């Protein structure tokens, strides 16, 4: 199901970008392990930043988890993780720390943490 | 007390892979290290040697409040043991709290304890 | 062990390898562009040596060459390191003969000092806590004489105000693409100027106090940059051969991990197989 | 022009692991993984759009010949497509010469078409 | 039988700190495998000073292999082989060559072929 005519152009953008950025974020692993990330480049420093938190982001709280966490649950709408991971993608949450994603649900719910957090 | 604990050891898990080769500068990753390092320094435990859940609750809530985090690694093995007899020496009544009521005590009287622990304890 | 793990272990070392050698590489073309760079700057070493023993005479009033500014007081240390690892024993050669010479030539922690080059060695100096004035870490790799101009002033200025007695240097000389030695140089006070043959005062001499005094910051500089030239070549083929030795080593591990998976996977099948014919026969 | 295709994209795979920071080795190598990196772009395709074998042979002989050595790689599949749209208003004398006569046509006309519609397309 | 209650806790503690550097040598000897031992750490370079020659001192030179080469054997106390361990293990041997451990009785003789062989 996973075609444009049938999710839709941009959610199968945003999708398909999210799964390039995963996928290179997979390929700099050895690199970085090997010499450390000063030997990175600016913009791959930055892919690799936003690939961080994009992995955290597609974490969730269960319901039926609250037996293994305390926390409760979430239910997130298929347009509201596509104008949240479009918004990662474009980079108005490189600022925030990468665990303010873990866990979380929407955005709306990242800023929240990461203001309770006190960064 | 425990529900830290598990990720405490899971940051330690990478972090010991990454700090044999990285640069190691951020005192973020070196407080995980000192948490990790004493965290698994304090789950060791002798043959046929058991501990009451009520002394066990205890130990962890000191090692997860941060008051085991200038203690050196070399000397919190002896620290817990004479942690111990302090407990039973003094907080009993904490101990017979927790066992009558499972749930923690206040928090302040505990950490009162602890300090009073910590200003007897010898470091080496 | 099990076929996955053999051959996630190939893959591993195979991954390693691939940058190792790109590794290498780098560090071949690395190494030409500083021997470049150092075979270059030869003549203004040999005019301002030729320059100095011809100005060396009469009175010397410099400071610098005549007397040491104080019968004993702190010596300074200068180390030239890299500014990351996998160079092989670069940095820790010269690192241990510093250690070591200093122990033994000074007891007390005020009574030498240290200049240091490289990441690495403020980390070693960091570590093993020890008198430490002034560094620099970032640098390109084809190092010219505005990078270090102000620190090698820095340094003349300390050795002039009195601050140093004697001051020596210490980095690894280029010798062949396989060797590398660490020299120790004595920078200060100026010794060892063997005469010329070129005439005295090619031009009239304003004062031999004077020029002297002008002259002597910019020779150290001349000093300090023959070291820059050599440590950075030094470093270069040093990686180089680590790179190398590295990529031979990943490539016999490779194969002696191909001869295990081969065993392990005709074994598999030869068990399987009679299993399935025991199985069979077994009705 | 698949004797060429096939030596560049061999070129370019047999050193394509390095490329992260292999590159300033030489203006050879750079040349090659620029170069390969548009091969690579060029062998891209959608779904289900099969092209005739007539447009397959003008992409090829562009992508050969250097034209595309001045596109930015992101910019690749665009100007494929543009081409094509191209080469059905303009280029009907190549395509009819391909259709007819299996041989490649003049490589000055070819020349001529390619500038022609490489003055007009966008760069970005 | 190696247990604090039979063989006594200044053996028990040293056998298991031999096998702890032992194991720590272990997990490095796939490192040093490709890359050498030049980018190990500080540590790890004592934990391996230590580990080689431990490996070297645990060889004997048995009567019965007096045939296989001109040596004699030699029969250790257990006191002699645990004093030995702890001297070695608390640095008191590492300025001599890990040659002088091999095929030894006593601590005592992998001083005496130190000294023979040199210093």
């Amino acid at each position: 199901a996973l075609a444009p005519e049938i999710v839709g152009e941009e959610h199968y953008q945003v999708a398909r970008k999210v799964q390039q950025t995963l996928q290179r974020y997979k390929e700099l692993q050895d690199i970085i392990a090997i010499l450390g990330m000063d030997e990175l480049s600016d913009e791959d420093k930055l892919v690799v930043h936003r690939a961080r938190r994009i992995q955290f982001f597609l974490s969730q709280n269960f319901h039926v988890a609250e037996q293994f966490t305390g926390q409760p649950g979430s239910y997130v709408p298929v347009k509201e993780t596509v104008r949240g991971f479009k918004e990662i993608l474009e980079g108005k949450y490189d600022h925030l720390p990468e665990d303010a994603f873990r866990l979380v649900g929407r955005i709306e719910e990242v800023v929240e943490k990461a203001k309770a957090m006190g960064v | 007390v425990a529900g830290t604990l598990r990720l405490d050891l899971a940051a330690y898990r990478e972090l010991e892979a990454f700090a044999q080769f990285g640069s190691d500068l951020d005192k973020a990753t070196q407080a995980k290290l000192a948490r990790g390092a004493r965290t698994v320094e304090v789950l060791k435990q002798d043959l046929h040697q058991p501990i009451p859940v009520e002394k066990q609750v205890l130990i962890i809530y000191a090692l997860t409040r941060g008051f085991l985090d200038d203690i050196p690694v070399e000397d919190v093995r002896r620290f817990e043991k004479e942690f111990y007899l302090f407990l039973d020496q003094n907080g009993q009544h904490l101990l017979e709290h927790i066992r009558t009521t499972k749930d923690l005590p206040n928090e302040d009287d505990l950490n009162k304890a602890i300090e009073a622990f910590k200003k007897t304890f010898v470091v080496s | 062990a099990s076929l996955r793990d053999i051959k996630t272990r190939i893959n591993a070392t195979k991954k390693t390898s691939q940058i190792t050698k790109a590794m290498e590489m780098v560090s071949t073309s690395k190494l030409n562009r500083a021997e470049q760079n150092a075979k270059s700057f030869v003549p203004y070493m040999e005019k301002i040596q030729e320059v100095v023993a011809n100005v060396a005479l009469g009175a010397g009033g410099a400071s610098h060459p005549m007397l040491v500014s104080r019968p004993v007081k702190k010596t300074g240390y200068l180390v030239i390191t890299s500014d990351r690892g996998l160079a092989g024993a670069y940095n820790s050669n010269v690192l241990r003969l510093v250690y070591q010479t200093i122990q033994k030539r000074h007891a007390s922690p005020d009574e030498y000092a240290i200049i240091v080059i490289g990441r690495v060695g403020l980390s070693f100096f960091r570590k093993r806590n020890m008198p430490v004035i002034l560094d620099i870490t970032r640098l390109p790799d084809q190092p010219s004489f505005a990078d270090i101009k102000e620190i090698a002033r820095k340094t003349v200025g300390l050795f002039a105000d009195g601050t140093f007695d004697e001051l020596y240097m210490y980095y690894n000389h280029y010798v062949s693409a396989i060797q590398q030695e660490v020299t120790e140089r004595k920078l200060l006070p100026l010794t060892d100027l063997a005469e010329n043959k070129q005439r005295t005062v090619y031009e009239f001499e304003p004062s031999q106090e004077e020029i002297l005094d002008v002259l002597l910051p910019q020779y150290a500089e001349s000093l300090i940059y023959g070291a820059l030239l050599d440590a950075k070549a030094s470093e270069h083929a040093a990686r180089m051969t680590a790179m190398k030795n590295a990529t031979d080593n990943a490539n016999e591990l490779i194969r002696t991990l191909t001869l295990s998976y081969n065993r392990a996977r005709q074994a598999a099948i030869t068990q399987e197989i009679t299993e399935i014919v025991a199985g069979a026969n077994a009705l």
